[PDB]
């Protein structure tokens, strides 16, 4: 009865960048976790602290749902207490928090014949992210061999990278596709149920 | 500062390079599977896209200077990166010097040359039919019939080649080094501590006062095959001068398709039928791959990509279809792992396979030290991790315990002399050639006098090493390395010369740990998971540390040791030591 159409958010049409990600908002919704649960397409169900048949029974008031796509490798690396290149200076998660993180694999979808260049990557940044950063602005590096005054002098160059997709790749490095759940409590209504 | 900048241009040289080559082996797949002359079009763009590129990053290594204060571990990729290479020198130079190698190659494949005064089975000079035409034993009809053609070959190359060593003496005088030879040795330098740096001429300390005490072991391999030649007819073998060079078909001393077959003198036992009695079974090639993920699940390693299977090209063509066939396997860049070899079924298709098998799974180590440590860490190990795996499979015993050979037929004393016979000749008539020629290469480029005095010397130094002279010697028309698509073209050749050691080596590290018994012939592989833990280890090294000092911390090793190979062989050397008496 009345339930949140999760299906449209997962079986999407345009997916979203690492870079460039948005959140998504969830109120006023019925919770229906059994299909996840006995979902059988699942490359990477782990997850601590909320066990599955009780998290049916929990409400939350506020719930953030969030996409992107990394390589396959890294895909458990992504957890509090951890670091690496992505988790420095692309996407940091905070330490307290206990939702759950599910991965998939879309190579049948994603990848195609001649390294789909779309995704990208941001690297440059004077320090490390703080948990749930979004902005749009595109801060210069203070790098400027004198002046980097848009000049390819020394440490002067472009920062944007791609990321090649073929099917012939690694199944380490095929394309993952990778949702995350945020739980929270607030002391408003919780109306998710 | 802060191992930033070189970290930064580093990383954008791994994606740049990492995209290059893949779009290189992409190419030459596209062009060996689908071949239309512009995916080689577009290989030649994409390759000098990559050399001017590269050309530019040499040029950016200009970005700070280093000195001496700094002691870091990045300095490795620090001085690879700074490497000069090809660069400098005016754009007009290279610019025509490059255009000489690829025109040289163009007077070999566009020459006919067929039987002399035999219109029947002329054919090109390809081993489809070279094996009949040119490896048979003949005396009167081959004598003269080869002099001809190598001086139509000579009639430009001594010209030729003058001008081209002083012409490459450029890159010596612009390649920041003092001596041409040297500077291929010049980039072999290991140092991680102090103690552990290699000394560049202790090569020359160590093996020349052990080249001694080996004398023995070369004289009397002659003695050997006299039992043959002078046994059927009396007219090989002149009393007055020495044994020919002709009816041998190869002076390259590498394969021998009639030697071979008559080798064992008293050929009386039964040899070996395996093929003719398995064909009946029905093991073809992709039926037979099986052996080594059998081995390997009693070993641990990781089984291969579902690519791997994926991409095989056993089947046999339709009618004529014929491709590039060869023994490559390629790394195909990020993380491909591809093998490519059209195969069908022999007896020698099981000492091919694990041969090429043996090197994805050595490039499945170091997978995790970028494309700094990806590259061939070793010029030796690339071909002793493909070789020494299959002499082992290559064991009766170790083709029994399956549960194929009835043990009825139980192992003979006797034939393991046949087995390694021809193991112990391939790789022992190569050393004093490549020895001589290396140093003797580094010496002649100093061009004290010009090529019109060293063939006398080379005659007299023949005959005081082995005795080997022919009755009319030819004129000056002749090259030696010159005829060779792997000298010519300026490969890297110590690399034909290292690998006789090192399998050795590991051979006796395997057998000094196997807790075996008896022999030190019978180590065989299956059922072993110390041994590959031990091997792993030792193969994710990469040019993170020096060879040195691996080896020191498994067992100790400063330098190169044969004693290894002597001891493993002199229980079975009395044959070719004390029956060889009555000879010189
Ligand atoms: C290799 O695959 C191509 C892909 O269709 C085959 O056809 C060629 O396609 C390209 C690109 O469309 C054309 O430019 C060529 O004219 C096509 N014909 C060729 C190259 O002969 C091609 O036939 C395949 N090659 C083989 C040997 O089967
Ligand atoms: C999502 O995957 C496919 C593609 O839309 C669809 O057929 C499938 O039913 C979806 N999975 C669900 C609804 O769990």
């Amino acid at each position: 009865t009345n339930l949140c159409p999760f299906g449209e958010v997962f079986n999407a049409t345009r997916f979203a960048s690492v870079y460039a990600w948005n959140r998504k908002r969830i109120s006023n919704c019925v919770a229906d976790y059994s299909v996840l649960y006995n979902s059988a397409s699942f490359s990477t169900f782990k997850c601590y602290g909320v066990s599955p048949t009780k998290l049916n029974d929990l409400c939350f008031t506020n719930v953030y749902a969030d996409s992107f796509v990394i390589r396959g490798d890294e895909v458990r690396q992504i957890a509090p207490g951890q670091t690496g290149n992505i988790a420095d200076y692309n996407y940091k998660l905070p330490d307290d928090f206990t939702g759950c993180v599910i991965a998939w694999n879309s190579n049948n979808l994603d990848s195609k014949v001649g390294g789909n260049y779309n995704y990208l990557y941001r690297l440059f940044r004077k320090s490390n992210l703080k948990p749930f950063e979004r902005d749009i602005s595109t801060e210069i590096y203070q790098a400027g061999s004198t002046p980097c005054n848009g000049v390819k002098g020394f440490n002067c160059y472009f920062p944007l990278q791609s990321y090649g997709f073929q099917p012939t790749y690694g199944v380490g490095y095929q394309p993952y596709r990778v949702v995350v759940l945020s739980f929270e409590l607030l002391h408003a209504p919780a109306t998710v149920c | 500062l802060t191992e930033e900048n070189a970290k930064t241009f580093l990383n954008n040289f791994n994606q740049e390079a990492e995209d290059l080559s893949y779009q290189s082996s992409l190419a030459s797949w596209n062009y060996n599977t689908n071949i239309t002359e512009e995916n080689a079009q577009k290989m030649s763009e994409a390759a000098a896209k990559w050399s001017a590129f590269y050309e530019e990053q040499s040029k950016t290594a200009q970005s700070f200077s280093l000195q001496e204060i700094q002691t870091p571990i990045i300095k490795r990729q620090l001085q690879a990166l700074q490497q000069s290479g090809s660069s400098a020198l005016s754009a007009d130079k290279n610019k025509q010097l490059n255009t000489i190698l690829n025109t040289m190659s163009t007077i070999y494949s566009t020459g006919k040359v067929c039987n002399p005064k035999n219109p029947q089975e002329c054919l090109l000079l390809e081993p489809g039919l070279d094996e009949i035409m040119a490896t048979s034993t003949d005396y009167n009809s081959r004598l003269w019939a080869w002099e001809g053609w190598r001086a139509e070959v000579g009639k430009q190359l001594r010209p030729l080649y003058e001008e081209y060593v002083v012409l490459k003496n450029e890159m010596a005088r612009a390649n920041n080094y003092n001596d041409y030879g040297d500077y291929w040795r010049g980039d072999y330098e290991a140092e991680g501590a102090d103690g552990y740096n290699y000394n560049r001429n202790q090569l020359i300390e160590d093996v020349e006062r052990t080249f001694a005490e080996i004398k023995p072991l070369y004289e009397h391999l002659h003695a050997y095959v006299r039992r043959k030649l002078m046994d059927t007819y009396p007219s090989y073998i002149s009393p007055t001068g020495c044994l020919p060079a002709h009816l041998l078909g190869d002076m390259w001393g590498r394969f021998w398709t009639n030697l071979y077959p008559l080798t064992v003198p008293f050929a009386q036992k039964p040899n070996i039928d395996v093929t003719d009695a398995m064909m009946n079974q029905g093991w073809d090639a992709e039926r037979i791959f099986q052996e080594a993920e059998k081995f390997f699940v009693s070993v641990g390693l990781p089984h291969m990509t579902q690519g791997f299977w994926a991409n095989s090209m056993l089947t046999e063509p339709a009618d004529g279809r014929k491709v590039v066939c060869h023994p490559t396997a390629w790394d195909l860049g990020h993380g491909d792992f591809r093998i490519k070899m059209c195969t069908k079924v022999t007896m020698d298709n099981f000492l091919t396979a694990h041969h090429e098998m043996g090197h994805i799974q050595y490039d499945m180590a170091y997978a995790r030290q970028p494309f700094l440590l990806r590259n061939g860490a070793n010029e030796g190990f690339h071909e002793a991790v493909g070789e020494i795996m299959s002499l082992s499979a290559a064991t009766p015993k170790h083709l029994k315990s399956i549960g194929l050979l009835p043990s009825d037929f139980q192992e003979d004393s006797e034939t393991e002399i046949n087995f390694l016979l021809k193991q112990a000749l391939t790789i022992v008539g190569t050393l004093p050639f490549t020895y001589m020629l290396e140093k003797w290469r580094w010496m002649v480029f100093r061009g004290e006098i010009p090529k019109e005095q060293w063939m006398k010397k080379w005659w007299e130094m023949k005959r005081e090493i082995v005795g080997v002279v022919e009755p009319l010697p030819h004129d000056e028309t002749y090259c030696d390395p010159a005829s060779l698509f792997h000298v010519s073209n300026d490969y890297s050749f110590i690399r034909y010369y290292t690998r006789t050691i090192y399998q050795f080596q590991f051979q006796e590290a395997l057998c000094q740990a196997a807790k075996y018994n008896g022999s030190l012939h019978k180590c065989d592989i299956s059922n072993s998971t110390e041994a590959g833990q031990k091997l792993l280890k030792m193969l994710s090294l990469g040019n993170s540390e020096p060879w040195t000092k691996a080896l020191e911390n498994v067992v100790g090793a400063r330098n190169m040791d044969v004693k290894p190979l002597l001891n493993y062989f002199q229980p079975l050397f009395d044959w070719l030591k004390e029956q060889n008496r009555n000879s010189f």
